């Protein structure tokens, strides 16, 4: 129309092409599969994979689109990734498991989901610390909850000597400090 | 009337071993070293799961707001990359500097643009950010926004003097990401932003 007159040929038959050209789209730092799932594009995420692309592709930092999908809190696309056999099991820089990264986004929703295709839920990064670790430096009682809920084991230590309750300690004497380390404590009680 | 304070640490400190009860009462504040490692830093993590009032704890005993991680990002890198807005705006108000890089270059209007944050685009705008830096490889926020297909972010870049003329380390234009999707990818009109933005 318009602006297509702007284009060179060779810009033209770009812009006609049936199939997206990925190299020109993609560095190390910002994948095309990662920004369009971060940012919500379900369907375009969708059309993307249709073409040749690896759903377990890492960036710069060694994330997958997973870990994007999740730390956005994206949950339709996290769903239909897992659905698409994009890979669960994987571990990010440090040793950390995508479940550490839904416990410290806060997401009930995605840590279900996680179980459901078999994440270990007492699984430690390189400093021993496991999801409940994050959750307890979260505050958020209705994240350790569930974790508990789940079989969260709160024996666990990390590489400090701590479990979660120990870590509970240090993190200084707060009202929601207080309701963390009263779940961790009876808890175990409650069950018989 | 935080007689509940009391009643709750009370409760608590009475499920406590004697030796969990000493360490407690030595950590009235939270101890930085003990509850922070490579992964997971306390302002990041508290950013994320959206407990503003235990990060102003954190940084108003000493923590300093633009504290850095292993990869040289703070807790307002994090809290946009995980587009949680009101911790994000909060952190602005306090004096977290929106214009700091991290190890790949990457300022807080990257990440902004590459979660489509259009609301923390507009804010950022209004701390004056740089919105031609460029990260390790050349890539701009227009180059970003581009690539996320974004037309509302894209035009908004240019409106706010995003650099179309600014090509990555290997040699890309923003126009280079807008044509290369083809049809079916809003590519079009990407273009058309492209070759008339701004005026």
């Amino acid at each position: 129309d318009g602006p297509r007159k702007l284009l060179s040929k060779e810009e033209k038959f770009m812009l006609n092409s049936r199939n997206p050209d990925l190299a020109v789209a993609t560095s190390k730092k910002w994948l095309p599969l990662h920004t369009l799932a971060a940012c919500g594009e379900f369907y375009l995420v969708d059309s993307l994979l249709k073409h040749n692309l690896d759903i377990n592709a890492t960036d710069v930092g060694g994330l997958t689109v997973l870990h994007r999908a999740i730390i956005g809190k994206k949950q339709a696309i996290t769903n239909y990734l897992l659905r698409e056999s994009a890979n669960p099991f994987v571990l990010d820089d440090e040793g950390a498991t995508l479940m550490h990264y839904a416990v410290q986004t806060a997401s009930a929703p995605t840590i279900k989901l996680l179980l459901l295709y078999n994440a270990d839920i007492n699984a430690q990064d390189r400093d021993g610390w496991t999801p409940l670790h994050v959750a307890v430096q979260a505050r958020r009682s209705d994240i350790v909850k569930l974790l508990l809920i789940k079989g969260a084991d709160i024996e666990v230590k990390n590489k400090d000597g701590l479990t979660p309750l120990g870590l509970c300690l240090y993190l200084g004497r707060e009202i929601r400090t207080y309701e963390v380390m009263k779940l961790l404590k009876e808890f175990p009680l409650s069950r018989h | 009337t935080d007689n509940y304070e009391e009643e709750l640490a009370k409760e608590v400190e009475q499920l406590l071993e004697p030796e969990e009860r000493v360490i407690l009462q030595q950590n009235e504040k939270p101890n930085l070293k003990m509850i922070s490692t490579k992964s997971w830093k306390p302002l990041q993590t508290l950013a994320l799961s959206m407990q503003i009032q235990l990060m102003d704890n954190l940084i108003e005993n000493g923590l300093d707001i633009d504290d850095v991680d292993k990869d040289n990002q703070t807790a307002l890198h994090k809290a946009i990359i995980g587009k949680k807005e009101a911790v994000i705006s909060h952190l602005l108000r306090k004096g977290a500097n929106p214009h700091l890089q991290d190890r790949d270059g990457a300022a807080p209007i990257h990440y902004a643009v590459q979660v489509g944050a259009l609301q923390t685009v507009k804010l950022l705008f209004k701390y004056n950010v740089d919105v031609n830096v460029a990260d390790n490889e050349g890539w701009t926020p227009l180059h970003i926004a581009v690539q996320s297909r974004n037309r509302d972010i894209t035009k908004i870049l240019l409106t706010n003097g995003a650099d179309k003329t600014r090509r990555t380390k290997d040699g890309k234009l923003a126009l280079d990401l807008a044509l290369c999707f083809g049809r079916d990818f809003k590519s079009y009109d990407l273009v058309k932003l492209l070759k008339i933005m701004p005026t």
